[PDB]
C-alpha cells in the first residue's frame, strides 16, 4: 500500500517477514479505529442458532430460578 | 539452425528471412565466433 | 551476436530498408515487433510495457523513487537501497550544438 | 498406526465411498462378508489403516455415513460390499435440504451434527495415533456443501495439529444439473479455504472428457467415474500401506507441495489408462507412464495445465523399478518444459516410489501437481455468481433461513481476492 | 420414511384424480381391489395384513362423480369416509364454494387431512388438483390452501390448475372465478403448472393421432406427467431430485412461481418402433414449442430456469451432450442474470403402460418444467376478458347476493397488474 | 459413416423411387417388412433392435400413388409420417406446384429434411427424382432444390430428371414447364443426368426382346444405374470412387453439367450364357450410340470427360486394354484441350437380380457417365417447341392466373440461349 | 539402431503397404498376431529398424496411416496382417477431398494435419537414433497428392538434416482413371522436388507391361503390382537389417546417387523376375541377374533408358557370391555400353553386397540408376496439362478454395525449368 511498506523497508531481510506480519497486523487495529468493530484483528443460521441456544439456556435459568 | 528459424517462424518473420538466408547468417555469426573464441 | 545480424539483415531490403538510420533503430525495430506479436498472441506484456519492473515485489514504490530522483536529481531518500547511475540517450536535431 | 478415519456426507460423497471401499476391500482381498482370503503377507500387515478389528476376526471401516435424508444409505447397504459399514455409524435426518445451503448449514444441519460429531469423536479418541482424516463431499449439493463444511471447521476447531484432506467436486458450467450451483459453491470455498489442510478439486466434465477420448467407451456412467476418482483416492495413500523404496506419508506431501498456507488446492491425475483393444498394443514403461502423467487432457479437471506454470508436482510411482530412471526421467520431463515452472523455486518435482503395483497392473503412478492454471475454474464460478447474485434471483430461500447478503458480499470479496492471491506468484519473478 | 398427500376437488380434479390412482396401482402392482396377488410407502399405507389405503381424499359438492367412484371396480380401494360429498352445487359460482356451502363443509376436510397426516412421519409436502374455471373447485381449493397455510405453515404445497384455453371455453363466466382463484392461490401456493386443455388437444391430434379425443386421453397424460415428477422419490436413480429441492432451483423470486410443463415422447406404438428414440432427439422434441402443455409460446419471452427429468436407461454424458447443443441454438435464448438454468435428474424405472391406453411403452422419456417469462400472455389475456364485462358489471349481482363484497372483484385485478409489471421488470437486462 | 438421402417427388418420382427400393432392399438381405432374418449404413439407418428405415422421402400433392404405397407389402417398412402427400393436383401447371400449393407443403418437407439429416454424421449429400414434364413434379423439386442449396450450402446434390421424348409426348404443355424447371435447376443443381423414356424403350425392345413394355420395365433400369454409381460406397472395392468426385472430373465449368448415361450388359436369361461377356465386348457395346439412356446422338458431337464404373470380376489390365482399343478408334473423337478423358472405377459385387424381372444374372457389367458436347441438340428442338406456341401466348393464360409473372417466360428462353451459346463456345478447337 | 518410421497417405499408398508389411512381416518371420516363430537368429537382432516392442513380447510396426476418408483404413484391417498396425496411429477426416488437389492442400488438409503430426512427432522423438522417413503415395489423387506434400514439407522444416524418402505413383497417360490428373500431378512435382531427399517415380503401364511381358501371367491384379512394388521396397534396405560385405545405408546411397540437389528422381527395377513354368528352366548366376536388371523392358517405368544416359547407377546384390565376379560384370556392362553413359564422370556404378537373400530366393538385385531418360514424362505430363489449362477447364473447383491461377503459371515454369535443366547435363561434354 504505503507509509508501512516504506517502513517495513527500512527493516533488515531477517526481520523484515516479521516486520510485514506486524504491518499487516498493524492495518489490524487502524481499520478498527478508522471503523469501530473491535472483532476484525483476525483471519439467518448464526442469529437462529445463538437465539435458540440463548432460549433454552434462558429456560435453565429460569428453571434455576424456579429452583 | 532449426531452433533459430523457429524463433524466426513463430514472430511471423519468415515472410522477411528465407531459410537459406537464415543458414547464411547462422554461417556468419559461427565464422566469426569461432574466430573471436580462437 | 545472430538477433543483431539478423534485425540488420531484415531491414536492409525494400520495403523496409532502414539503412539510412542506425543499426539501433533496425534491433529496435524487431523488438518492437517482437512486443506487437507477444501482445496479440494474448500473452501477458507487462515485462515489455513496464522497464522498470525489473525487481520483485517492490515496483511501485521504485517507480515513485526513480521519479523523485528525476524530478530533482538527488532527492534524499529515508529509506531507499542504492543509488545506481543509468545513462538516457536521447537523439536532438540542432545544428552545431 | 499413524492411520485415517473416513467421513463422507451428501449423495456424491456416498456413491464416491461406495466404490472406494469395493477397491480398497479387492486389493486388500476382503470379502463382502468381511473374511480375510488374501494370497500375500503383506494384505495383512498395515490393515489398521483403514480397517478395525471386532470378534469372530471380521474386518469393519471406520467409515461414518451422514447425509440429510434416508434414501442414499438405504440404497448403498444393498449394494456390494454394503454389509461392511457399521450400522451405528449411519446417521440421517427426515427432512433433507433441497439443495439450499443455509438449510444444510443453519437451520437442520446444525441441530443433527451433534449425532454425527459424537461417533466421529468416538472413532478418533480411540485409534493408535491418528494420522487425519479424509473427506469425501460434493460442492454442488446445499446438504453436502453446507454440512460437510461446518463439519470441517468443528473437527479442525477439536484437533488442530492433525492433517485433514478434502475431495471435492466443484460444478462445471458445462454440465449443470442444478441451477442454485454457484450460490453454495461460492459459499463453500470461502469456508474451505480456512480449515481444509489439502483439497483436491474432481470435475464431472474432466472425467466425461477422459472416458471418451483415453478409454474410448461408448456409454460412461457413473461407476466409471466413481472408478476412477476411487483409483486416484487409493493412489495417494498406497505407499502409507506397504513398504517401498521411499515412503512418503500425507504429511511429507503437505510440506512439499503447500508453499504458503493459502496455496492449497491441487488437481490430480492417474496412469496408466488404456482401452481395452489397446491394452495389449501397449508396453509399460517408465517413460510412457511420465509421458501420459503430464498429458493436459489426462488431468482430472477441466483446467488446461498449459495455461500456467506449476508452482510444484508430485508423483507416486507404484510397482519395482530402478530408481535412476524414475530421477532422470522427472529432470528430462522439467528441462524440456522450462516455461511452464516456475522459476524461483528450482527442483520442485517430488516423487516416490511403492513396490506393490495395484491387482492387475504391473506399474501405476498417481500425479499431484500444484499449478497457477486453477484460478480458470474460481474464475468462472465467480462470473456466474456475479451474474446471477446482481438482480437477487434465487435470494429469498437463503434469506428465510436467517441469512443475509453480507456473507454472500463478503464471501464474493475472499474469493476474488484468493483469485488474485493465487495469479500474484504467477507473475512473481527473481 | 417419505411421503406425500393429494388432495382432490371438483369434478376435474375427481376425474384426474382417477386417472393418477389407475396408473400408480398398476406401477407398483397394486389390483384394484388393493391387494397384492419397500417404494409404495410415498402414496399408501399399510394396514398390518392385506390391502393398502391410498394416501388421497376425495372432495365434492356435487354427489353424482362421487357416486360413480363408490360404485366402479374401486370401490373397494378408498376408505369409505375420506369421499366426502355435500349435496348442493356451487353452480359455476366462486363465492359460493367460498362463502356459502364450502365452509360447513371444510371443516370435515380439515379433520381428514389431520388424520392422514399423523399417520406420516416423513411428510414432504401436499399435492392439490382443481379445474380453475368452476365454483366448487376454485373456492374450495382456495379455502383449503388458506387453511393450510396457517395450520401446517412451511410444508409445501404443489397445485396443478387447469386454466381455461385462450378462445376454447366451456362456461361463459369463467374468467371471473379464474381470476379470484388466481389472487387466492398466488400468495398461498409454492409452485403452480399451467395445464389448460387446448395445447393438449393438439398434441393428441398431431401426435397420438386421435381425431376425437375425450377427458380421459387429457387426464393419462396428465397421470403420466405426474408420475415421472414423483418417481424420483419411489426409485432409485443416479441423480435424485426431491420436492424440497424445487423453490431453490426454479423459483427465482417468491412472487414468480407459475410455469408450464412439456412431455416427450409422445408416440403410439404403429410407428414408435421405426424410430430409434435417441435421447437427443427426445429432449429436442420436448424444448419444441409445439409440444408445450399448455398453450403458450415460448419463443415470446426469456427462459429463466429448466427443471427436466428423464428416466430409463439414458447415461448422463448423453444428456449433456444434450443440453450443449440447446444451449447451441440461437431461437432459444436464456435471461441474462442466469448463465447456468438446467437442474438434471435422471431415473431408472422406465414409464408404465397402462392398457387400453395411447402410449405405448418405451424404455426413455423425458418430462420438464421449465419457468419462463412468456407466461405473461395468458395473464393479460384473461385480465382483457375480464374487463370487457366488469366495464358493465354483468352477471355481479350473482356474486354480491352470496356475500362477497363488491370492491372484491377491484384487488383481484390490481394483483394481476402488480403481476403482469413484475414479469416485465424481471425479464429486462442489466 | 457415410450417408445420403434421396428425395422423391411427383408420380414418376415416387414409381422410380419404388423401383429402387424393391432393389436396394434385395441387395442388403432386408425383407420387405424391414426386419433382417456394416453396409446398410448408407442407404438405412438402425433403429436399436430390428427393423431398418430407408434415409428417403416420398412428395406428392396428388394422394392415390401414396395411398397405394402404403397399402402395399412395404407398407411396414417406411416410417409412417416421411409419406408426405397433399389434396389437390397441380394439374400439370408449373405456376400451381410452385406458387400456390407447393408453398404450404414445402417447409413439412423442410422439417422432414432436417430431422433426417441431424441423424446422419457422414452426409455425402442429396439424391432427387422428378419427372420435368408435370405440374407438381418441376414446381416441388425446384423449389425444394432452391431451398436447399441455401439451407445447406456446399452440400452436393444429383437430379436425375426424366426430359420429354423428342416426338412421343403424353402432355400438350410440358415443353413450357420443362424450360421453365431447367431454369430453376441450371444454376441451383450440381449434377443432372438424362433419361428420356424413348431411348429406354428403344433399348428394352432391342435387347430385352419386349415387345410390349410398362413403365417398371424401365423403371428398373435406372434402379440398377442407381445401383451401379452408388455401389462404390458400401462395397469394398480396388479403385473406389465418390460422390464428391465428380466435379473435378466431369464437370469443366460451372454451367455445364448435363450428361447422358448408358449401361450395359442388358440381356435375357434365355440367350445370356451363349456368349462369354468378356469385359472388351461390354464396354464396346456401352459405348454403342444405339444403346445411350437419352435419345441423343454422341456422333454428331464432342466428348468432354468420361466416367464409367465397372463391378464384378474384372482385372483392371483388361480395363485398360479395352480403354486403348476405344481411343484407337476413328468415330469417336474427344475434345481437343483433354488428353485423357477417362475416370475408371472397379468393385468387386456382382449386380444383383430382381426376382421375376427382365434381367438376368451376370459376373461382369460396366455404367458410364459421359459428358458430351452433343447434349445441345435436345435443348435446341424443346427450344423450338417452346417458341412455336409462345408466338401465339398459347396457355400462358392457365400461367398468369396462378400468380407468375408474364416476364417469367423470356428470361427462362434467354438462358437456354445463353446455354446453348456456351455449348458451342466450349467445342471449337484453339 | 539407425531406424526409420514408415508414413503413409490416400487408399493408393495405403494399398501398398498393405503389402509391404505383408512382405517384411513374412522376411522378419512374424505372424499376423505380433509372435516371433521364426528360425535364424539374425531375424531378430535388427528387428528395431521397423518395429516397435510392447508387453507381452509381441511386435508392432511404426507405421502411421492418414486419409481424408475412412473407408480405406476400414478395409484394411480386415485383411491379413491388419491387427499388427496401432489403432491409435489411423487417423481420418469425414469429408474427403474428392481428387481436388486444393481441398487436400489448403482447406480440408490444413485443419487435420496437427492429429497427424502429432503422433508423427511422437514416433521420432522416442526412437534410438533416427535415419529418416519414407513416404509413400499416389501424385493421381487429390488427398494423397496434396496431404502428403504438405506433410514432407512440414517435416523437412523441423528436421532438416534427416533424410526423406518418396515412393510416388505418377498417372501415365495410357491408363487414366481420373480426368483431372494432370492438375495435381504437375501441383505436386512442384512441391515435390523442392523438399524430398530421395524420390522413385513408379508408373502402373510399367507394371502391367511386366507382368504381361516378363511373369506372362494371364490376369494381372493390383495386388501383383504392389507385390512387385513391395519387393523392390524392401530391397532398398535389406543390408541396412542384415550383415553383408559392404554395408550401404540409404544416406551413403544419397552421396553417391545424386550429382546436384535438384537431381533426385530415380527409377528402379527388381531381379529375377521369371514364370511360373520357366522358373525351373532358368539357373541363377550373376551373368543373368545383371543382363536382365540392365534389361529396358525392367524398369518400373514407362521410360525408356537408351533414349538417353545414366548420369549414375546402384546394385544392391542379394546372396552369397563373389565379389570379384560382381565387380567384373559391372565394368563389363559399363564397356560394352560405353554411348549411354555419361563420360565426363568415370566410374558411375555402385555396387553392394547382402549376405541375406530373400525368401525362397537364393540371389536378388535392386537396381536404382540415376538417367537424363526420365524427361520423358515431365515432358508429356505438361502437355497434357498445358493442352486442359489453355481453356481454364476445371479450374473453378481449384479457384473456389482460395486458389489462383498464379500458382498453376509458376508450377508450369518451375517443372519446365526442371526439365530443361534434367536435359542440360545430357548434352553437356568434358
Ligand atoms: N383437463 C380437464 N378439464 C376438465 C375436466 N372436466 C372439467 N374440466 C374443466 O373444468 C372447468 C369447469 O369446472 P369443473 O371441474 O367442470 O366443475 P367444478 O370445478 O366441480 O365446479 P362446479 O361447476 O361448481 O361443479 C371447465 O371449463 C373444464 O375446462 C376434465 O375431465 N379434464
Ligand atoms: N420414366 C418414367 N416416366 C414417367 C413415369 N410416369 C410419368 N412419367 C413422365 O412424367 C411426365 C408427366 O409428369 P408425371 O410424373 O406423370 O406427373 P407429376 O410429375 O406428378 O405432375 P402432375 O401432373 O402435376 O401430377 C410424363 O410426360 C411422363 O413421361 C414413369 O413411371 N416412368
Ligand atoms: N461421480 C459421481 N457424481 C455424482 C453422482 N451422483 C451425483 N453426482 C454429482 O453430484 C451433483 C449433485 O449433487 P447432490 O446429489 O445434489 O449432492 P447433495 O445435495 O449432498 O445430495 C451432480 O452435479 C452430479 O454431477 C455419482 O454417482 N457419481
Ligand atoms: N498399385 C496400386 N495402385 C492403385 C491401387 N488402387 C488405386 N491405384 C492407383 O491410384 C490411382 C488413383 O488414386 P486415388 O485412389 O484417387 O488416390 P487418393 O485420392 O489419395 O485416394 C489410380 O490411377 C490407380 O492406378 C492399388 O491397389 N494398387
Ligand atoms: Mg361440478
Ligand atoms: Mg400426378
Amino acid at each position: 500500500d504505503l507509509g508501512l511498506k516504506l517502513a517495513v523497508s527500512t527493516i533488515g531481510y531477517r526481520d523484515r517477514y516479521t516486520a510485514e506480519q506486524c504491518a499487516y497486523c498493524l492495518d489490524d487495529i487502524i481499520k478498527s479505529i478508522e471503523t469501530g468493530d473491535s472483532n476484525q484483528a483476525f483471519r439467518v443460521i448464526k442469529e437462529k442458532k445463538k437465539e435458540e441456544e440463548a432460549q433454552e439456556e434462558a429456560k435453565k435459568k429460569y428453571e434455576e430460578k424456579r429452583l | 539452425i532449426p531452433e533459430m528459424y523457429r524463433f524466426v517462424k513463430d514472430y511471423e518473420l519468415s515472410d522477411k528471412l528465407s531459410k537459406e538466408e537464415h543458414q547464411t547468417l547462422v554461417r556468419i555469426v559461427s565464422q566469426e565466433q569461432a574466430k573471436k573464441k580462437n | 551476436d545472430y538477433i543483431v545480424q539478423f534485425a540488420g539483415y531484415i531491414y536492409s531490403k525494400p520495403p523496409e530498408d532502414l539503412r539510412h538510420l542506425p543499426l539501433s533503430a533496425s534491433l529496435q525495430k524487431v523488438f518492437d515487433h517482437m512486443r506487437e506479436i507477444t501482445s496479440k498472441k494474448g500473452q501477458s506484456t507487462a515485462l515489455f510495457d513496464d522497464y522498470d519492473n525489473l525487481f520483485f515485489g517492490e515496483t511501485e514504490v521504485i517507480k515513485q523513487f526513480n521519479k523523485k530522483l528525476e524530478e530533482n536529481p538527488d532527492y534524499p531518500l529515508p529509506q531507499g537501497y542504492k543509488k545506481v547511475k543509468d545513462r538516457e540517450i536521447k537523439f536532438e536535431y540542432a545544428l552545431d550544438p | 498406526m499413524r492411520e485415517i478415519v473416513h467421513i463422507q456426507g451428501g449423495q456424491c460423497g456416498n456413491q464416491i465411498g461406495a466404490k472406494f471401499w469395493e477397491v480398497i476391500s479387492d486389493e486388500h482381498g476382503i470379502d463382502p462378508t468381511g473374511t480375510y482370503h488374501g494370497d500375500s503377507d503383506l494384505q495383512l500387515e498395515r490393515i489398521n489403516v483403514y480397517y478395525n478389528e471386532a470378534t469372530g476376526g471380521r474386518y469393519v471401516p471406520r467409515a461414518i455415513l451422514m447425509d440429510l435424508e434416508p434414501g442414499t444409505m438405504d440404497s448403498v447397504r444393498a449394494g456390494p460390499f454394503g454389509q461392511l459399514f457399521r450400522p451405528d455409524n449411519f446417521v440421517f435426518g427426515q427432512t433433507g435440504a433441497g439443495n439450499n445451503w443455509a438449510k444444510g448449514h443453519y437451520t437442520e444441519g446444525a441441530e443433527l451434527i451433534d449425532s454425527v460429531l459424537d461417533v466421529v469423536r468416538k472413532e478418533a479418541e480411540g485409534c493408535d495415533c491418528l494420522q487425519g482424516f479424509q473427506i469425501t463431499h460434493s460442492l454442488g449439493g446445499g446438504t453436502g456443501s453446507g454440512m460437510g463444511t461446518l463439519l470441517i471447521s468443528k473437527v479442525r476447531e477439536e484437533y488442530p495439529d492433525r492433517i485433514m484432506e478434502t475431495f471435492s467436486v466443484v460444478p462445471s458450467p458445462k454440465v449443470s444439473d442444478t441451477v442454485v450451483e454457484p450460490y453454495n459453491a461460492t459459499l463453500s470455498v470461502h469456508q474451505l479455504v480456512e480449515n481444509a489442510d489439502e483439497c483436491m478439486v474432481i470435475d464431472n466434465e474432466a472425467l466425461y472428457d477422459i472416458c471418451f477420448r483415453t478409454l474410448k467407451l461408448t456409454t460412461p456412467t457413473y461407476g466409471d467415474l466413481n472408478h476412477l476418482v476411487s483409483a486416484a483416492m487409493s493412489g495417494v495413500t498406497c505407499c502409507l500401506r506397504f513398504p517401498g523404496q521411499l515412503n512418503s506419508d500425507l504429511r511429507k506431501l503437505a510440506v512439499n507441495l503447500i508453499p504458503f498456507p493459502r496455496l492449497h488446492f491441487f488437481m490430480i491425475g492417474f496412469a496408466p489408462l488404456t482401452s481395452r483393444g489397446s491394452q495389449q498394443y501397449r508396453a509399460l514403461t517408465v517413460p510412457e507412464l511420465t509421458q501420459q502423467m503430464f498429458d493436459a487432457k489426462n488431468m482430472m479437471c477441466a483446467a488446461d495445465p498449459r495455461h500456467g506454470r506449476y508452482l510444484t508436482a508430485s508423483a507416486l510411482f507404484r510397482g519395482r523399478m530402478s530408481t535412476k530412471e524414475v530421477d532422470e526421467q522427472m529432470l528430462n520431463v522439467q528441462n524440456k518444459n522450462s516455461s511452464y515452472f516456475v522459476e524461483w523455486i528450482p527442483n520442485n518435482i517430488k516423487s516416490s516410489i511403492c513396490d506393490i503395483p495395484p491387482k492387475g497392473l504391473k506399474m501405476a503412478v498417481t500425479f499431484v501437481g500444484n499449478s497457477t492454471a486453477i484460478q480458470e475454474m474460481f474464475k468462472r464460478v465467480a462470473e456466474q455468481f456475479t451474474a446471477m447474485f446482481r438482480r437477487k434471483a434465487f435470494l429469498h430461500w437463503y434469506t428465510g433461513e436467517g441469512m443475509d447478503e453480507m456473507e454472500f458480499t463478503e464471501a464474493e470479496s475472499n474469493m476474488n481476492d484468493l483469485v488474485s492471491e493465487y495469479q500474484q506468484y504467477q507473475d512473481a519473478t527473481a | 420414511m417419505r411421503e406425500v398427500i393429494s388432495i382432490h376437488v371438483g369434478q376435474g380434479g375427481i376425474q384426474v384424480g382417477n386417472a393418477c390412482w389407475e396408473l400408480f396401482c398398476l406401477e407398483h402392482g397394486i389390483q384394484p381391489d388393493g391387494q397384492m396377488p419397500d417404494a409404495f410407502n410415498t402414496f399408501f399405507s399399510e394396514t398390518g395384513a392385506g390391502k393398502h389405503v391410498p394416501r388421497a381424499v376425495f372432495l365434492d359438492l356435487e354427489p353424482t362423480v362421487i357416486d360413480e367412484v363408490r360404485t366402479g371396480t374401486y370401490r373397494q380401494l378408498f376408505h369409505p369416509e375420506q369421499l366426502i360429498s355435500g349435496k348442493e352445487d356451487a353452480a359455476n359460482n366462486f363465492a359460493r364454494g367460498h362463502y356459502t356451502i364450502g365452509k360447513e363443509i371444510v371443516d370435515l376436510c380439515l379433520d381428514r387431512i389431520r388424520k392422514l397426516a399423523d399417520n406420516c412421519t416423513g411428510l414432504q409436502g401436499f399435492l392439490v388438483f382443481n379445474s380453475v374455471g368452476g365454483g366448487t373447485g376454485s373456492g374450495l381449493g382456495s379455502l383449503l390452501l388458506e387453511r393450510l397455510s396457517v395450520d401446517y405453515g412451511k410444508k409445501s404445497k404443489l397445485g396443478f390448475t387447469i386454466y381455461p384455453s385462450p378462445q376454447v371455453s366451456t362456461a361463459v363466466v369463467e374468467p371471473y372465478n379464474s381470476i379470484l382463484s388466481t389472487h387466492s392461490l398466488l400468495e398461498h401456493t409454492d409452485v403452480a403448472v399451467m395445464l389448460d386443455n387446448e395445447a393438449i388437444y393438439d398434441i393428441c391430434r398431431r401426435n397420438l393421432d386421435i381425431e376425437r379425443p375425450t377427458y380421459t386421453n387429457l387426464n393419462r397424460l396428465i397421470a403420466q406427467v405426474i408420475s415421472s415428477l414423483t418417481a424420483s422419490l419411489r426409485f432409485d436413480g443416479a441423480l435424485n431430485v426431491d420436492i424440497t429441492e424445487f423453490q431453490t432451483n426454479l423459483v427465482p423470486y417468491p412472487r414468480i412461481h407459475f410455469m408450464l410443463s412439456s412431455y416427450a415422447p409422445i408416440i403410439s406404438a404403429e410407428k414408435a418402433y421405426h424410430e430409434q428414440l435417441s435421447v437427443a432427439e427426445i429432449t429436442n422434441s420436448a424444448f419444441e414449442p409445439a409440444n408445450m402443455m399448455a398453450k403458450c409460446d415460448p419463443r415470446h419471452g426469456k427462459y429463466m430456469a429448466c427443471s427436466m427429468m428423464y428416466r430409463g436407461d439414458v447415461v448422463p454424458k448423453d444428456v449433456n451432450a444434450s443440453i450443449a447443443t440447446i444451449k447451441t441454438k440461437r431461437t432459444i435464448q436464456f435471461v441474462d442474470w442466469c448463465p447456468t438454468g438446467f437442474k438434471v435428474g435422471i431415473n431408472y424405472q422406465p414409464p408404465t403402460v397402462v392398457p387400453g391406453g395411447d402410449l405405448a411403452k418405451v424404455m426413455r422419456a423425458v418430462c420438464m418444467i421449465s419457468n419462463s417469462t412468456a407466461i405473461a400472455e395468458v395473464f393479460s389475456r384473461l385480465d382483457h376478458k375480464f374487463d370487457l364485462m366488469y366495464a358493465k358489471r354483468a352477471f355481479v349481482h350473482w356474486y354480491v347476493g352470496e356475500g362477497m363484497e363488491e370492491g372484491e372483484f377491484s384487488e383481484a385485478r390490481e394483483d394481476l397488474a402488480a403481476l403482469e409489471k413484475d414479469y416485465e421488470e424481471v425479464g429486462i437486462e442489466t
